[PDB]
RNA sequence: UGGUUCCUGCCGAA
RNA sequence: GGACCAAGGAGUCUAACGUCUAUGCGAGUGUUUGGGUGUAAAACCCAUACGCGUAGGUUGGGG
């Protein structure tokens, strides 16, 4: 719930700017509705098969 | 505590011994000289799942795993599972006595020489 | 945590002050190797902390 | 603009940053362009500096850091304001809009604070009242600034009772106020008289019947009425200072 | 019985329909020039639409002939009739805008 | 600009970031905080004296 | 019937949890009610209109009481002038969610809800009217 | 060297608990005196 | 017409 | 109804109404015919339509 975030370089340090959060991390977490969700789009690339 | 079993034996179908095409599996009959299982049978929830040695089993399959019983060493005791090869073995009986952690099979797949 | 490295035993805290940044997350404290006095410096960091 | 920046600052992730950022507002407040903004700038403020006491690791450096927002209530006396006239001075209107917006943001923020993280917040509010009723005691308490500390500020957010402020805030008004008397005041029965007679130096009993006000509302909540009219309306230190 | 498992299929075989026509008509669009034409039936009368194509006498109003107009990707229809004065005028200034943008070469 | 905030729009036609039922995720903390702290009986033994 | 809720939203199993705590460390039957409706199914919780909420605000005595709906609040542009008031419920659609925040009045959960009468002081709970 | 402070959350705690142990101490004894009043009174019942 | 595939607990008629 | 034994072996799928429950949104709701996109039968975005729905008193009485 910290305002921003560090930016860190390629080499892999604080970089001096930081971003505010998007308030996307802010939303509820659904693990049921990412559960129900989740089954069903897993069942998408499906192909079928028969006798 | 002192376990009580409730029933030695096991449960068996009806007319098991007569037919070898018949499991020993209890299944539901759908006399009374046969013992029947119900929940009456059901051992006391402190005694259950205890060894004659007290303890409660555990399944080890590697050293991480033997860690998790660090501290409960006196309630459980650590069992190798069956498919361990042996250097791995001699590894985690090493580290169970190290840790002080009862082994239920010891000795398994392995001979000690000289 | 009590947690020992190869030989030393090392009292581990973790604050919700670093919840963010995992790799600075743990402090490390040095335990004596007197048995009394380890105990005693438990309970000076772990002082009006929960039982 | 430095304003802002100052609230980036203050809300870094980097320890040395908000060090020295707010080493830089002890330098900032004491200036007549942040005294020429308006409440907002204030309010951003406050909840730069809420972002900067969120951050702090161990409870020595919390007790640090809140001595420090004390010290920040600290800045805006100036010896001469005492001195001059005992109606209000600029800096002292300033003072107003700093404590207000920090009730402002605190009120706010303050239902959103973790249980691990409350305890240094609650020994903020401690430490906040300390400063502010030391600023009345610098001032010696011109009713000017008695008057209008206790309307924009306090009768105005914390102790309105109004259902928009949390509950806990006034339960900790009410837990705190009577200590930071003492804490201004400062074998135990000289202490006793000394505490008497410079708590009858005090206008206190002007700011205890807000705290009437508050049990004698009946919409207000009951439970804040009780905890007041058991806790306060008992005290033996009322009946020591005649109250 | 019959499931359409080809849908997903059958937009991406259409797509490089869209992709190989559209490599030999290069810089034209792969659509013509259409009317913007309002619908019949009462429950769609305040319902404006693509239209088949214009007609002889508005490509005459546009000021050129529809056997060229061809050429230049406006679709024109015969048999449709010009009724309205404002879907004329509107289809006009299409025209007009559709002459501005183009450029055709020798 | 992919999800919007309540500044931000959304750039998903017709799409809101969605609301909490709840504000505080802390239950623990709502329960131990001050006023219902205050509102509360005493608590028992948190486990039964067993009697008889 | 139900002793629990059949659903498994975490964030209302939350709400059980404390509003549990709080009909055991109670003794106003008002937070037993709000248990009692927290076990409701999409059936038994039929929404509420804001015109019905307005038309419950027309009740004697009750302007300075708040109202509190264990269901969805829902709008209804049927209504012209709303009142300033204070609305605690589970859900909120974004339409009456604006009645309530440009009626100048609040929208609240049922934490702080909770927080702001832990014994139930000076409410009204609505239920939808329902007929299937 | 600065001196750890208590926590204002175990302060609040600490004035509840003590309140209710004054409180739990002082109706136990009364109950002594009651309960022993209550034998009285039962001894000279069944007599 | 005949057959119709695991256990335990709870409720359980005509 | 049975010589024994092994394996196989019997309430599956689909369509239309119906209750219940859960989930999202809410007087609205429904992306996936189709188009755009793509790391390519996935995911992602969506124009116009369409579907279904919408368009007083007294006595009590939870609280």
């Amino acid at each position: 719930s910290r305002p921003q975030v560090t930016v860190h370089s390629l080499t892999g340090e604080a970089t001096a700017n930081a971003l505010p959060l998007p308030a996307v991390f802010s939303a509820p977490i659904r693990p049921d509705i990412v559960h129900t969700v989740f089954t069903s789009v897993n069942k998408n690339k499906r192909q079928a098969y028969a006798v | 505590p002192k376990i009580v079993k409730k029933h030695t034996k096991k449960f068996k179908r009806h007319h098991s011994d007569r037919y070898h095409r018949v499991a020993e599996n209890w299944r539901k009959q759908k006399r009374g000289n046969i013992s029947q299982p119900k929940i009456g049978y059901g051992s006391n929830k402190k005694t259950k799942f205890l060894s004659p040695s007290g303890h409660k089993t555990f399944l080890v399959a590697n050293v991480k795993d033997l860690e998790t019983l660090t501290m409960h060493t006196k309630t459980y005791a650590a069992e190798i599972a069956h498919n361990i090869s042996a250097k791995n073995r001699v590894v985690i009986l090493a580290r169970a006595k190290a840790l002080g952690i009862k082994v239920t099979n010891p000795k398994g797949r392995l001979a000690l020489e000289a | 945590t009590v947690k020992c490295d190869n030989g030393k035993l090392y009292l581990y805290m973790k604050t919700p002050e670093r919840a963010h940044t995992p790799a600075k997350l743990w402090e490390r404290i040095k335990l004596s190797k007197n048995y009394t006095k380890a105990l005693q410096q438990i309970d000076e960091h772990l002082l009006h902390w929960s039982k | 603009m430095e304003t802002s920046n100052f609230v980036k600052q203050l809300s870094s992730n980097n320890r040395k940053t908000r060090v020295n950022a707010l080493e830089a507002l002890k330098k900032y407040l004491t200036a007549k362009q942040f005294k020429e903004n308006k409440q907002i700038e204030f309010n951003k403020l406050w909840k730069g500096l809420y972002y900067a006491m969120w951050f702090s690791d161990r409870p020595r450096p919390q007790q640090r850091l809140a001595n420090e927002l004390g010290e920040l209530h600290g800045l805006y006396f100036d010896p001469k304001d005492n001195s001059t006239a005992d109606e209000l001075t600029t800096n002292d209107k300033a003072f107003i809009k700093f404590s207000r917006g920090f009730w402002k943001v605190m009120c706010f923020e303050w239902f959103n604070i973790d249980r691990y993280r409350l305890d240094k917040y609650l020994l903020l509010i401690r430490r906040v009242l300390f400063s502010q009723l030391k600023y009345l005691q610098s001032r010696n308490w011109d009713k000017k600034l008695v008057d209008e500390y206790i309307k924009k500020v306090l009768r105005w957010l914390p102790l309105s009772g109004s259902p928009k402020v949390y509950t806990g805030i006034p339960i900790h008004i009410v837990d705190i106020l009577l200590d930071e008397w003492e804490r201004l005041l400062k074998n135990k029965e000289e202490e006793m008289r000394k505490i008497a007679e410079s708590a009858k130096k005090t206008p206190l009993a002007d700011v205890i019947a807000i705290f009437q006000d508050i049990v004698a509302d009946y919409n207000n909540s009951k439970v804040l009425r009780e905890k007041i009219k058991e806790d306060l309306f008992s005290d033996t230190r009322l009946v020591s200072w005649d109250i | 019985v019959k499931v359409h498992f080809d849908q997903a299929g059958k937009k991406v075989s259409r797509r490089n329909a869209r992709a190989t026509r559209a490599a030999k008509i290069a810089p034209r669009p792969l659509d013509l020039l259409r009317p913007v034409v309002r619908a019949p039936t009462v429950k769609y009368n305040r319902k404006v639409r693509a239209g088949r194509g214009f007609t002889l006498a508005e490509v005459k109003a546009a000021g050129l002939t529809a056997a060229y107009a061809r050429t230049i990707g406006i679709a024109v229809d015969h048999r449709r009739q010009n009724r309205n004065q404002e879907i004329f005028d509107a289809n006009v200034q299409r025209l007009k805008e559709y002459q501005s943008k183009i450029i055709v070469f020798p | 600009q992919v999800w919007g905030s309540e500044t931000v729009a959304s750039s998903k036609v017709g799409y809101t970031l969605p609301s909490h039922i709840i504000s505080t995720s802390d239950v623990t903390r709502i329960i131990n905080s001050s006023e219902i702290q205050s509102a509360i009986r005493p608590a028992g033994q948190a486990t039964q004296k067993r009697t008889h | 019937h139900r002793t629990a809720p059949k659903s498994d939203n975490v964030y209302l199993k939350l709400l059980v949890k404390l509003y549990t705590f709080l009909a055991r460390r109670t003794d106003a039957p008002f937070n037993k009610v709000v248990l009692k409706a927290l076990f409701l199914s999409k059936i038994n919780r039929p929404p509420v209109s804001v015109s019905r909420i307005a038309r419950a605000l027309k009740q004697e005595g009750a302007a300075n009481k708040t109202v509190v709906v264990v269901g969805t609040v829902t709008d209804d542009a049927r209504i012209f002038e709303f009142p300033k008031t204070t609305v605690a419920a589970l859900r909120f659609t974004a339409g009456a969610r604006a009645k309530i925040v440009k009626a100048g009045g609040e929208c609240i959960t049922l934490d702080q809800l909770a927080v702001r009468a832990p014994k139930g002081q000076n409410t009204l709970i609505l239920r939808g009217p329902r007929n299937s | 060297a600065e001196k750890i402070l208590t926590p204002e959350s175990q302060l609040k705690k600490s004035k509840a608990q003590q309140k209710t142990a004054e409180q739990v101490a002082a109706e136990r004894a009364a109950r002594k005196a009651a309960n022993k009043e209550k034998r009285a009174i039962i001894l000279e019942r069944n007599a």
